[PDB]
RNA sequence: GGUACACGAAAAACCUUACCUAGACUUGACAUCCUUGGCAAAAUUAUGGAAACAUAAUGGAGGUUAACCGAGUGACAGGUGGUGCAUGGUUGUCGUCAGCUCGUGUCGUGAGAUGUUGGGUUAAGUCCCGCAACGAGCGCAACCCUUAUCGUUAGUUACAUUGUCUAGCGAGACUGCUAAUGCAAAUUGGAGGAAGGAAGGGAUGACGUCAAAUCAUCAUGCCCCUUAUGUCUAGGGCUGCAAACGUGCUACAAUGGCCAAUACAAACAGUCGCCAGCUUGUAAAAGUGAGCAAAUCUGUAAAGUUGGUCUCAGUUCGGAUUGAGGGCUGCAAUUCGUCCUCAUGAAGUCGGAAUCACUAGUAAUCGCGAAUCAGCUAUGUCGCGGUGAAUACGUUCUCG
RNA sequence: AAGAAAACUGCCGAUAAGGUCUUCAAAAA
């Protein structure tokens, strides 16, 4: 045997264990009403991103946090969109619209950092982007902010594809 | 609503009695009945680190026989058979010196699928401040991997020291409780916490026993592979 | 005041009619089964655990 | 409130008892841990005592201290003391109603929806179809017990008018066959059958609601008391009484009252018990005394049948209340046991507004047995058998 | 053969105050 073991107590609290890269962005507490009582279920809004150009979001509901957590985990794993970065930032200024939520994204010089806050900051970090100017011009619901932010980033046009189509020279004037 | 005790509902049909004796008179029917409760309670409360799953008592006009199944009999046995003699003296004092005691510590097979040590292990985790969700989930997963049917654990009480009492259940599989032919083992334990008392209830399903006999054969006692 | 009543019941009285029967596990005085020396609510735990030989549920 | 009110309590004279008045006690009537010995506690006889308790006695089983008997000793023991709105455990209720959810998937920005809703069939979310749903779990059903017919084993303590009866195993009923119509589940009819379409009854009661009930079964967090909210004993109290309600018993009567004879049960229980027979007694009962540790002995069956009488009345109805004399249990029957005998003979002659239970061996009714128990106006509770009905057209109204 | 078939009405008012209950996913040899 001689499993050694001296000093310390038990299993303390080590943990690590992760991949790709994520972070909880909201944990709401939804409930329905039945014939006596209230069925209460936790809802989580997880943002999954590899910090290199792959990012997805997943919202899930379950009777307990661990369950709903891993549900949203797999959920984002499934719906992952592809993101392209230019010098670490966003290429052109864009306004993302989703319902009554409008998110303004603006290119930033290398150094300013992520000037975002809330759902947008999580998305920008999880996407890979560094320097980014943002302002939330609408509502403060995390799900709609994520919807608006992703819509703005997915409608982005590459400096290459435009001229290709446009029959111009790569990026040349 | 209220449910009939699962062990008590299956007595006389598929499960035998833990104590099998016939007394002389209604005065000796009470002494021989209280004494065994003391003996069984003694075994279970103290000498607990052994995982004693069930102790049966067998008495005749004057001869008392004890059959004790445990998962770790080293603590009963002690250092070169010490604690065993010690425990023997307790039992003799309880029943009386005029009789003959015949302890028969038997090692147990398939320790997992016994509702006593599982409930005891669940109860032990709660006194050690272990988080309830983690403790319950870890015990169930080892139990499910051990190769049995569904297990239902109900842990009602002032959960996590709360001031409002709750109750958490966790079913995992087909546990037909209304069925008599099933081999369902039931046990109950009192986790004594600094904030009060916790009631843990464990229902375990160990297959289907079409046998019309009452035990008459080791149940989880059997040692399979 | 239960244990003292239990102890006094165990002790013999000075008159025969002074002797009553209490439950032997707990100390309940009323609803005691002389057939078993066990009160009605201790009989459930013993009957539901198999400690009492032959005590099975009844169907009629 | 339903889901409290013949409930906890399956037995309040003492005891129980948790209450009051008093007389007494303080690591205590009970327990462990520790320094330390065991060369006792009992019980009983004395005196003082309402009894607790004291002073004196036989000084006590045993086993050398095992258990206990102690000393010393402080941590403490103790609480039916509070909080069931801190709880565990157990239970009522919707309700044995047919529901309550989960996994994966899909839709929706979202709470969420889907499955679980449609059409048929059931007691049933029971099943079959349809179906962005596919499956699963708990519940439902069956497996369990018992009753209804038979086969087999056994024949005493049953039977012995010879195959009852008792208890082990098994067979039997499976919409199994047929007719009708439905895709299919399935519905109805018929056949045979002891039993036909959950053959009757019981155990079995999902997630949950009501912060439903219990700290007074027990256990327990916390708070409170610690020469007193703890302990022992005697007496009282839980049994009151201008009143109101609930649940039952007895009646107001000739479908009956009284007297005599007399036939037919099942189940259960019994050695401080069941008590046969005999003797005494107007009777409750006493004495003698077998038999039975029990299919052996004991625990009277009554309604029912026949005969006599009463002749519609406050009575030969109805038994209350009151007085006296007895019997039993128990130290002890006044507060406050019941039984018998004699004496008396309230109300009541079918009960207002409004309400309860019940669908066959059921309601109604007649006895018998058991539990707790020394004894007990238990007319209560849990059981067993005898006799044994009426009605259901229908869901318009009523409750859920 | 083209039928239908028909509502019907009485009355029916109120319910003291403030109040729990979601602890948490960090995730687990
Ligand atoms: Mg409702
Ligand atoms: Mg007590
Ligand atoms: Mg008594
Ligand atoms: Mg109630
Ligand atoms: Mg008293
Ligand atoms: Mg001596
Ligand atoms: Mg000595
Ligand atoms: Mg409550
Ligand atoms: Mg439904
Ligand atoms: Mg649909
Ligand atoms: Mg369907
Ligand atoms: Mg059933
Ligand atoms: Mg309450
Ligand atoms: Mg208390
Ligand atoms: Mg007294
Ligand atoms: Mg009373
Ligand atoms: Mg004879
Ligand atoms: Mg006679
Ligand atoms: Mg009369
Ligand atoms: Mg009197
Ligand atoms: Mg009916
Ligand atoms: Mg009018
Ligand atoms: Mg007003
Ligand atoms: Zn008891």
């Amino acid at each position: 045997g001689h499993n050694r073991n001296n000093q310390n107590r038990r299993f303390q609290k080590p943990a690590f264990k992760s991949e790709f890269e994520e972070r909880i962005v909201k944990l709401k507490r939804i409930s329905k009403t039945t014939k006596g009582g209230r069925n209460m279920r936790f809802s989580v809004l997880v943002v999954v991103g590899n910090r290199k150009g792959k990012i997805g979001y997943g919202i899930a509901k379950a009777l307990e946090v661990p369950n709903a957590i891993k549900k949203a985990i797999k959920a984002a794993h499934n719906s992952l969109h592809t993101i392209e970065i230019h010098k670490g930032s966003i290429y052109h200024e864009v306004i993302g619209r989703s319902g009554a939520s409008r998110v303004l994204l603006k290119p930033a010089p290398q150094g300013t950092g992520i000037i975002a806050g809330g759902a947008i900051r999580a998305i920008i970090e999880l996407a890979g982007y560094s320097d980014i100017y943002t302002k939330n011009l609408g509502r403060n619901t995390p799900i709609n902010m994520i919807h608006a932010t992703m819509d703005g980033i997915l409608k982005q046009l590459s400096p290459r594809r435009v001229a290709i189509l446009r029959n111009k020279n790569l990026n040349e004037l | 609503g209220q449910k009939v005790n699962s062990n008590g509902l299956r007595f006389g049909i598929n499960k035998n009695w833990i104590s099998r004796w016939t007394a002389n008179s209604h005065a000796q029917t009470a002494k021989w009945l209280i004494e065994d409760e003391k003996i069984r309670n003694l075994f279970f409360v103290n000498y607990r680190n052994a995982q004693v799953s069930n102790v049966e008592i067998e008495r005749t006009q004057a001869t008392v026989d004890v059959f004790v199944y445990a998962a770790q009999p080293a603590f009963l046995i002690g250092s070169e058979n010490k604690n065993i003699q010690k425990i023997t003296k307790q039992i003799k004092q309880i029943i009386g010196r005029t009789t003959n005691l015949d302890l028969t510590i038997n090692e147990i097979g398939s320790p997992m699928l016994s509702a006593r040590i599982i409930a005891r292990d669940l109860a032990n985790a709660i006194e050690a401040r272990v988080p309830l969700r983690t403790a319950m989930r870890q015990s169930l997963i080892k139990v499910l991997k051990a190769g049995a049917n569904g297990i239902k654990v109900l842990v009602s009480g002032r959960l996590n020291g709360a001031e409002i009492a709750r109750d958490k259940m966790y079913i995992e599989g087909n546990m037909p409780l209304s069925t008599l032919r099933a081999d369902i083992d039931y046990a109950l334990e009192k986790a004594q916490t600094t904030y009060g008392v916790i009631g843990v209830k464990v229902w375990i399903n160990r297959g289907m026993i079409y046998t019309k006999g009452l035990n008459r054969t080791p149940a989880h006692i059997l040692h399979p592979q | 005041a239960k244990k003292s009543l239990k102890v006094k019941q165990t002790r013999i009285p000075k008159f025969a009619v002074r002797a009553y029967t209490r439950c032997q596990r707990c100390g309940r005085a009323r609803a005691v089964l002389s057939h078993f020396g066990v009160c009605r609510l201790c009989f459930r735990e013993l009957a539901y655990a198999g400690a009492i030989p032959g005590v099975k549920k009844a169907s009629w």
